[PDB]
């Protein structure tokens, strides 16, 4: 079986609506084999609906399952900034091989926030090890894109930085993300000036964040 | 009733693998039991699955690939003959996947890797005074260089929880991990209160207590 | 076969 979820990414404002679509290449098992699975980042998935549109036992009645053969549904009224999570369909053609969607993200809307960006030197006890790690917070901002380029003495760094992004709050909707730049004892303590350039939509300009190595 | 998965570890490419399924409160002979797995950051895969009369299914891909059983009166196993680097993930048994009866287990995680075990070491993010956007401190913990996952970290034995973001680890060039978690805190008990992150590395049994000040 | 799994 082969189930498809369009779009693989769907939104709303803390109180609204999304529409999730399944679509079998076939017809499932007696035409309303399809049940939705919810699963929030760490969690094992929660099943919230089979037989089409049957909910699951406890699930709110806020998730609502309709369709029958090909095509189905996944409609969540009253989004709750807790929904946030991806959701599969899962189906089968002849009761016994299933087969799960893509899934569909639930982005849950809110107004543009700007990061508040926050920079860290590395530690004297990292330098001792014989490397610098300098990282760069950018803290509870929306939307998600959004952009950060590291600068020793005016260089700008290429190569030498991986960032990591949280999934989005459950509580504020905002994103968080945190830049790190590693460099090597021996070329951490020939420069001076460490610079953090972010840029984001609810920036006006591009903020930098810095230090001086030794003050 | 419930299930858990067992096995989950660091495996080298090309060596056999075997995962277990141990059930509870009800009987194996029953109902149904099925393999779901994730690689990171991906979605859910049906495995395969075993019905009440032994008959066993698996997907296309899986074909091959997988090898389902009951091995005890209590137990199902998953053995993967010729794990790869893309068999890295979560792996989940449970009972049913369908009906109301249905009960998943917590998952055990799988690393297809020929990289060896490693423990972290835990650095402070060190706030300040005069670095604090509108009297909010932000101080953290950097957790570099182990292998292979998963960490965890609190904040003062579980009891600061609020404005706190771990962050998801990245694979770093070295195939070790590295994670950072951050917490933002009121600025005029930076001298006042305690903040300690608390990293465990389960894997390589790292627990590590660090204070962070400014 | 086939039999129901879920």
């Amino acid at each position: 079986q082969v189930l498809t979820q369009t779009p693989s990414s769907v939104s709303a404002a803390v109180g609204g609506t999304v529409t999730i679509n399944c679509q079998a290449s076939q017809s499932v098992y007696n035409k309303n084999y399809l049940a939705w699975y919810q699963q929030k980042p760490g969690q094992p998935p929660k099943r919230l609906i089979y037989s089409a549109s049957t909910l699951a036992s406890g699930v709110s009645s806020r998730f609502k399952g309709s369709g029958s053969g090909t095509q189905f549904t996944l409609t969540i009224s009253d989004v709750q900034a807790d929904d946030v999570a991806t959701y599969y369909c899962l189906g089968s053609y002849d009761q016994a091989a299933h087969a799960f969607g893509g899934g569909t993200k639930v982005v849950v809307e809110r107004t543009v926030a700007a990061p508040s960006v926050f920079i860290f030197p590395p530690s004297d006890e990292q330098l001792k090890s014989g490397t610098a790690s300098v990282v760069c917070l950018l803290n509870n901002f929306y939307p998600r894109e959004a952009k950060v380029q590291w600068k020793v003495d005016n260089a700008l760094q290429s190569g030498n930085s991986q960032e990591s992004v949280t999934e989005q709050d459950s509580k504020d909707s905002t994103y968080s993300l945190s830049s790190t730049l590693t460099l090597s004892k021996a070329d951490y303590e020939k420069h001076k000036v460490y610079a953090c350039e972010v840029t984001h939509q609810g920036l006006s300009s591009p903020v930098t964040k810095s230090f001086n190595r030794g003050e | 009733q419930s299930v858990e998965e067992s096995g989950g570890r660091l495996v080298t490419p090309g060596t056999p693998l075997t995962l277990t399924c141990t059930v509870s409160g009800f009987s194996l002979s029953s109902y149904p039991m099925n393999w779901v797995r994730q690689a990171p950051g991906k979605g859910l895969e049906w495995i395969g699955g075993i019905g009440t009369s032994g008959n066993i299914w698996y997907a296309s891909w899986a074909k091959g690939r997988f090898i389902i059983s009951r091995a005890s009166s209590t137990t199902v196993d998953l053995k993967v003959t010729s794990p790869t680097t893309e068999d890295t993930a979560t792996y989940f048994c449970a009972r049913g996947l369908y009906n109301d009866y249905t009960v998943w287990g917590p998952g055990t995680l799988v690393t297809v890797s020929s990289a060896s075990t490693k423990g972290p070491s835990v650095f402070p993010l060190a706030p300040s005074s005069k670095s604090t956007s509108g009297g909010t401190a932000a101080l953290g913990c950097l957790v570099k260089d182990y292998f292979p996952e998963p960490v965890t970290v609190s904040w003062n034995s579980g009891a600061l929880t609020s404005g706190v973001h771990t962050f998801p680890a990245v694979l770093q060039s070295s195939g070790l991990y590295s994670l950072s978690s951050v917490v933002t805190v009121p600025s005029s008990s930076l001298g006042t209160q305690t903040y300690i992150c608390n990293v465990n590395h389960k894997p390589s049994n790292t627990k590590v207590d660090k204070k962070v000040e400014p | 076969a086939p039999e129901l799994l879920g």
